């Protein structure tokens, strides 16, 4: 068949977000809020070309987004959020509930200094609705053409013509 | 009974018997056509419904 298609390492480029897994889930619920559209863009892309390498673009902006989120953090906040993630990644599951008054320092300064809100219990899970340009896919399953079906039955049902035509049997 | 009454009931049952002989002969050939092809009513051993397939965005994306 035919060969696939992929993209070259230059179109695979982009500034890492380099951080561990603890940093990421300290300020996890800010990146959720802050950084809303352009992952949401991204997912509804995921979800829908369902390709990666149709995806490439929005994971950039994906990438630049967190990127200015993190640079956005370290500028006002970054000593009560280097305390803070230190007490997350403490911890083998890394609890958020063994970390509240770190939390509430980060929060606290977070709110004063950048104005941002952590959202609620319930609200990161919302099913949100995104706003895109792009055309939406024909046939992302590129399913060909299907086969047609066989000819449904029509008609009034007349009787048997001189019944069951079994040898002798005249009905 | 008459040469008459018998001459023409014969005919009638020539006539009966005549007609379901040709569909007897064409009923084997439309067993024959719907076992070799499978596009008429007969012979249409069930595939699967496809309303049994879940269309629901995954967990995964790559689907
Ligand atoms: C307005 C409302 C009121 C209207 C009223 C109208 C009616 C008024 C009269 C009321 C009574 C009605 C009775 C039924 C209608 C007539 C049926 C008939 O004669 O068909 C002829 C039928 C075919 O001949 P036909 O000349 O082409 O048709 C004339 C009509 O058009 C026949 O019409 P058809 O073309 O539409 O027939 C369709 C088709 C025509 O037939 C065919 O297409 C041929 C295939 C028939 C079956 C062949 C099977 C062969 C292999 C098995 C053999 C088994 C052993 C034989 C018997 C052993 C002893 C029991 O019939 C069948 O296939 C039915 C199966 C056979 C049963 C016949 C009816 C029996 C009724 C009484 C039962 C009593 C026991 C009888 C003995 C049991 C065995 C029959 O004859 C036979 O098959 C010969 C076998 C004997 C038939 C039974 C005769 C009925 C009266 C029996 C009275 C005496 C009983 C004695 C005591 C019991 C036995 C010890």
């Amino acid at each position: 068949p035919g060969i696939v298609e992929l993209p070259s390492l230059e179109d695979l480029k982009v500034q890492e977000v380099k951080v561990s897994s603890s940093v990421l889930k300290a300020a996890a619920h800010h990146y959720g809020a802050q950084c809303d559209k352009p992952n949401k863009e991204f997912m509804l892309c995921r979800w829908e070309e369902k390709d990666p390498r149709r995806c490439l673009e929005e994971g950039k902006l994906v990438n630049q987004c967190a990127l200015e989120f993190f640079r956005q953090i370290k500028r006002h906040c970054a000593e009560p959020f280097t305390e803070y993630w230190t007490c997350i990644d403490y911890s083998g599951l890394q609890l958020f509930r063994r970390c509240r008054k770190e939390q509430a320092q980060f929060d606290k300064c977070v709110l004063d200094k950048l104005g941002w809100v952590r959202p609620d219990l319930g609200e990161l899970s919302k099913v949100t609705k995104v706003k895109t340009d792009r055309p939406l896919p024909e046939n992302p399953y590129h399913s060909r053409a299907r086969p047609e079906p066989n000819p449904e039955v029509e008609g009034d049902l007349k009787p048997a013509r001189h019944g069951s035509r079994l040898f002798f049997w005249t009905m | 009974d008459a040469p008459e009454k018998n001459y023409e009931r014969t005919m009638a049952i020539l006539q009966i018997e005549s007609e379901k002989a040709e569909l007897r002969l064409k009923e084997l050939e439309v067993r024959r056509l719907m076992r070799a092809k499978g596009d008429g009513p007969w012979f249409q051993y069930p595939t699967i419904d496809k309303a049994l397939i879940d269309h629901s965005p995954k967990a995964t994306p790559d689907n």
